[PDB]
């Protein structure tokens, strides 16, 4: 055991797994911790927990939904810490709206909004509220979460909803945001399998999803729900399943529930935005992300030729790039269409889309429609007998 | 008709013969050009001295045996997963399972291809024949040319009640109008592996008499 | 009472004449029929005990049927068949429940009070 | 409503299992015990029997997966080998799936069966 | 502890459901109630053989009459109009309390001595107590 | 990725079947430009007079068949080796060892190439076809094209150590929310070939009660 | 922390052998045992054992030649069946070998593994 001299001299310091960088699902983890003693940067990326720890400190709820994050098969994320103290082991109701003023603040605002990068966010510091609190304090914190995921495209909000089934219907009910479409609520707290396999530790179960969002993605491309799919280091859902079956409604809006399958593990059971239907298109959760997916690469496609002359060759250009990609994404299983004019269509002319004003105002008005899919999560039975028309041979 | 994307080809492997057990998958990168599939049955021919009547014998059904060829590729810009990874992915499936001290059942499907009225092709691997061309320079192959051939090994609990629609062991009929209760149980004959005889298909409906029955009776028969 | 397992379990422990269950079959349906008497058949007068025992079935006659006193014909009410297709599984805890003051007895000898049997002479 | 079909089939207890004071248990008789051996094995997930550990249809493993024509042909596979093990009284003759006009999320799946041995068309509805 | 039956049976015979949503599900959860109390009496009888076979015995009372199902649960839930009158036909136990006067005259006979026999100026009451304290 | 150079096909020769001893090594002048592996199992199919199900049983899996073809030079003014040190090299590998009466023990390895999850490929040569072609007039050889042909003979240590990996003696299992004894000791048929009966599972762990686990817990299931 | 993985992999001595007065020798348990025993046969070069003989990584072998992706396939190569050999209670799952940013010369190997038998994650840190 000679460390100096040349030979195989193991150590103790954990270097970082080859890392895969999915693109399009990526999250931050807003919330208190122990140390911040990052001095360069705003928000910073994470890859391993004991990177995580040497450089946000050990031993907080935060801590905790990042070591879940990298159990259920999450590679990459970010942090951006909140600047103020870490709070008590109950949550005073004046302590409780430091966290959701400075979720509305601009210092964690212009963080998100200037690196984009990120394509979903998340607070894993709402639920350490849920005990002690006191029903529309969950609200003012919703409403600060659906309010910043507008600063720029492509951003979602993975939130957690409350324990309580009559404060989870009332929060469903008298949220009354006009961004709702872009958040995605998750019912029960899971157990875990950390000490303090007795009292597991009762954990957010939205980093869990969001580990599971970005390994649907690998695959299966963002067309795909992110439901169904189990978790790995749950013992149980806090909450029984039989007592949140009054959380999904068809006609209002619906929360997603965490099930456990006998035999088949811990799942996610429902992929639904927050959203009262009335002739929504943005109902399922895989649908206001594919939609923002063709937004923000058709915005990559874009900037490529910004300043160039707004001749009739340069929509051509673009009129032929966009169309190869669309296709691209049609023919593999994207769009809902059996022709590719069933399924999508662009137009760009100078007598279609714009007028002779807005060329020499010097803008392009490209107008893409898209048909999307659904998701089939009812199935039903009919069981009818067919010896009616066996037809003597 | 609902939509448009490539249905690919993916090989599931069970521990054991009903399938309940899972070893592991393998989705095709691309699918295989063309799915030979070869039956065969053996007859053997009866020999005699006296006769000259030509007439031979079933002997045995040998089951099914698909050939598929894949290709795999990392030289693309499209593709990044290595052959190495794959690989070893498709020979743990043509691998003598540990737990059962036997090779793994196999599962071939893709898209609504049926493999003659299963969904599936439930076989286990007989052959393999990797044919590396195109190495890096890092020695890391980027084109792999693997020729399956599959022998059907399907599941009995499927197989016991096919015979069992097919050929049931209670039979109910509708009489239809004057065919004689001599005509009717020769009708039991199609699908009762030799039809019972006239008296025992009346003793066992009950028949006060052997043209008592209404045609429009059910009566049943049972061997 | 349950003959398959009761070969085999008398031979390893003495058993004793005393039992700590002399709960016989005709003893039991009688418990279960003051217990069904109070259980409300819905919006009736009449109780869940004119459902388990129905129509001519006394729970003597059910008894004589369990302890085939009675040949057993082949037409018997299913939830009556149900009720007696239990008491033949509840012979298994009984039994071997019958079987331990014979070992407690005999834990009291040999393990705490060291006693020995005499052998051969 | 005969008693023919009942010997090929047997009487069984009905799946909604409602008790009545007369005749006791509501029993399914043998046409319609077999309609309704189908209705207890869609209705249960595998896993949630005591023992018989793998009894139940498993279209829960493939929901909230997106509407194709590879999940389509998915289902009438695994609806097809599911009556074959489970269900050797009936046997099936069609499957259609299509997605509902209405709705567009939900998709109805229709089996079309046959009892196996006998061709007698039912009568009128009932029990 | 006592696990019920009515949690092992499949979820769509709802006894796990909400409580009479449908009206099928409360005839079904009153036809498991005599298959309950029965599988009781033989989860009692175990814990109570410290109790059953000790030697400073103490008690009137034998097998058992404990409520199958803990006050919380939901199968306590279906049957709560008519659990105080099905608890009290369970004090029936008492009435049993002659098997224990057979079980000292078991556990005295470890000693060789027999019981004594019974009186007609007993006190029965009285008399008990006395045999209880001789073991 | 680092750099940028040609790894090269060696071929050592080891004495013995575990690799201490070695016998000498050979690297190749140019890489082979394919190299073939061939796989092989063989299934008997059960004849039985009374049934007709098809199910074929597992008879031997044959082991793996490595191809590859090799060729020397001195005619390019690059080279300088002679092919009569390097023919005597290589025939020195397919070539009965003095010491143990047997052949010797080859491990062909190149690059960054697993051979289905092995960085080498350990087998016996099984022919070697040498090919002279264009001699000098002075009788040397300036071409030669060996075909090498070798079998899988892998170490014995190595895969007793891939069974216990694959089928343990002992499983430690966490339960999870409500899964029962009865379906817990299913799920240990997996790799126990053959899983414990949901009473002797609750033998081993010492259960009070055989639904008497918290969902917290490990159970343990040994054979 | 547990007694249960103590029943699977067994008590051994530590590999740091620091004897104490109370408990005597600290004893390495069960899940902490398989990681110890990496740690031995990684610090360990074949020869130096007594009557072992070949016993321990011979990284020695190969090292003072060029960093190249052919070397780094041969580590992953040769610590892949030495841990196959010498460590039945461990499996490895991944190898990731490179060179580090700080110092261009030494390179990294990383070795993660799964013990046989069980899926346990270990809680925190200890032993």
């Amino acid at each position: 055991m000679e460390r100096l001299q040349p030979g195989v001299t193991l150590t103790e310091s954990i270097i970082t797994m080859g890392q895969q960088e999915i693109p399009s699902a990526v999250p931050v983890f807003i919330g208190y911790t122990v140390r911040y003693p990052e001095q360069s940067e705003a928000s910073v990326r994470i890859d391993s927990l004991a990177e995580y720890t040497s450089l946000f400190g050990d031993d907080h709820v935060m801590m905790f939904a990042v070591r879940h994050y990298f159990d259920n098969g999450g590679q990459q994320a970010f942090v951006l810490p909140l600047k103020d103290n870490m709070p008590s082991v109950e949550m005073t109701t004046a302590e409780a709206e430091n966290l959701i003023a400075a979720l509305r603040s601009a210092t964690v605002s212009e963080a998100i909004g200037g690196h984009s990068q990120i394509t979903l966010i998340l607070v894993p510091d709402m639920a350490r509220l849920n005990d002690s609190d006191i029903v529309s304090l969950w609200s003012q914190g919703w409403e600060a979460l659906l309010q910043l995921s507008q600063v720029r495209p492509n951003l979602f909000v993975l939130l957690d909803a409350p324990d309580n089934v009559e404060q989870a219907q009332k929060c469903m009910t008298t949220l009354s945001s006009d961004y709702r479409q872009w958040g995605a609520a998750y019912w029960p707290r899971l157990e875990t399998t950390y000490q303090k396999i007795f009292q597991g530790t009762v954990l957010s179960p939205t980093a869990a999803v969001a580990a599971v969002i970005q390994r649907t993605d690998n695959d299966a491309g963002v067309w795909k729900a992110p439901a169904n799919i189990a978790l790995s280091q749950v013992i149980r859902p806090v909450k029984s399943y039989l007592q949140g079956s009054v959380l999904f409604n068809s006609s209002g809006t619906s929360l997603n529930v965490i099930r456990s399958f006998p035999g088949k593990g811990i799942r996610v059971w429902g992929c639904r935005t927050l959203e009262n239907t009335d002739n929504t298109q943005w109902r399922y959760l895989q649908t206001r992300r594919l939609v923002s997916y063709v937004t923000a690469h058709l915005t990559q496609l874009a900037r490529m030729y910004v300043f160039e002359p707004n001749n009739e060759l340069t929509w051509m250009k673009l009129k032929g790039q966009s169309y190869n990609w669309l296709r691209q994404l049609w023919l593999q299983g994207g769009l809902y269409g059996s022709q590719e004019d069933e399924a999508f269509n662009i137009l760009l002319g100078v007598n279609e889309t714009m007028t002779e004003d807005d060329v020499r105002a010097g803008k392009m008005i490209m107008k893409v429609e898209l048909a999307v899919l659904f998701p089939a999560e009812f199935i039903e039975i009919s069981l009818v007998f067919n010896t009616q028309t066996e037809a003597l041979s | 008709l609902i939509e448009r994307g490539l249905a690919k080809l993916t090989i599931n492997a069970y521990k054991d013969r009903e399938g309940k057990i899972r070893a592991g998958t393998l989705q095709a990168m691309y699918n295989p050009d063309s799915l030979q599939l070869d039956y065969q049955t053996d007859y053997q021919q009866s020999q005699a001295i006296n006769s000259e009547k030509q007439s031979s014998i079933y002997v045995q059904a040998k089951p099914a045996g698909l050939s598929l060829e894949l290709i795999f590729d990392a030289t693309m810009p499209g593709n990044k997963t290595p052959i190495e990874e794959q690989l070893m992915q498709l020979k743990q499936l043509c691998s003598v399972d540990a737990t059962s001290n036997e090779t793994r059942f196999l599962q071939v499907k893709w898209g609504k291809m049926r493999w003659e009225s299963r969904g599936y092709f439930a076989g286990r691997a007989k052959s393999l024949s990797v044919n590396y061309t195109l190495f890096d320079r890092d020695a890391t192959p980027l084109r792999v040319r693997v020729i399956l051939a599959l022998v059907a090994d399907e599941s009995l609990v499927l197989q016991e009640t096919e015979q069992n629609l097919q050929s049931p062991a209670k039979i109910a009929l509708r009489i239809q109008d004057g065919v004689s209760l001599a005509l009717m149980a020769a009708s039991t004959a199609s699908t009762l592996s030799g039809g019972v005889d006239y008296l025992t298909l009346a003793w066992q409906n009950g028949l006060d008499n052997l043209n008592g029955f209404v045609p429009g009776e059910i009566l049943q028969a049972t061997r | 009472e349950l003959n398959e397992l009761t070969n085999k379990l008398s031979n390893l422990v003495p058993m004793t004449d005393f039992k700590l269950d002399n709960r016989a079959s005709l003893q039991l349906l009688k418990y279960i029929e003051a217990y069904t008497k109070i259980i409300p058949f819905n919006s009736g007068d009449k109780y869940w005990n004119d459902f388990f025992f129905m129509s001519g079935n006394t729970p003597e006659k059910l008894a004589k049927l369990y302890q085939k006193e009675i040949e057993p014909n082949g037409e018997l009410l299913p939830q009556q068949a149900f009720l007696l297709a239990v008491l033949r599984l509840l012979e298994t805890p009984i039994s071997l429940l019958n079987v331990l003051p014979a070992a407690h007895r005999e834990l009291y000898y040999r393990e705490l009070l060291g006693l020995s049997s005499h052998a051969a002479q | 409503e005969n008693q023919i079909l009942t010997q090929l089939y047997g009487r069984g207890w009905a799946f909604p299992p409602v008790f009545s004071l007369e005749k006791g248990v509501e029993m399914a008789e043998g046409a319609e015990d077999v309609r309704q051996s189908l209705q207890i094995l869609f209705s249960t997930e595998p896993g949630e029997r005591l023992m018989r550990e793998n009894y139940g249809c498993g279209l829960n493993d493939f929901m909230f997966e997106n509407i194709r024509n590879e999940l389509i042909a998915e289902i009438e596979s695994h609806i097809h080998d599911n009556v074959l093990r489970y269900e050797p009284r009936a046997d099936m003759t069609d499957i259609q799936v299509r997605q509902s006009p209405g709705m567009g999320n939900t998709l109805q799946v229709q089996v079309m069966y046959r009892l196996r041995g006998s061709d007698i068309n039912q009568q009128i509805q009932g029990v | 502890s006592y696990y019920p039956v009515s949690d092992t049976l499949p979820p769509c015979y709802g006894l796990q459901h909400s409580l009479s949503e449908s009206e099928h599900l409360l005839p079904l959860h009153q036809f498991m109630l005599p298959f309950e109390q029965l599988l009781a009496c033989g989860c009692q009888q175990i814990a109570m053989l410290p109790r059953l076979l000790a030697f400073q015995r103490e008690g009137y009372e034998v097998w058992g009459d404990q409520w199958p199902f803990k006050s919380g649960s939901v199968n306590d839930d279906a049957h709560q109009d008519y659990a105080p009158a099905l608890k009290d036909l369970l004090g029936q136990i008492a009435l049993d309390s002659d098997h224990e006067l057979d079980i000292i005259n078991y556990l005295l006979g470890y000693f060789g001595t027999q019981r004594a026999p019974r009186t007609f100026t007993t006190q029965l009451d009285d008399f008990r107590a006395v045999q209880q304290g001789y073991l």
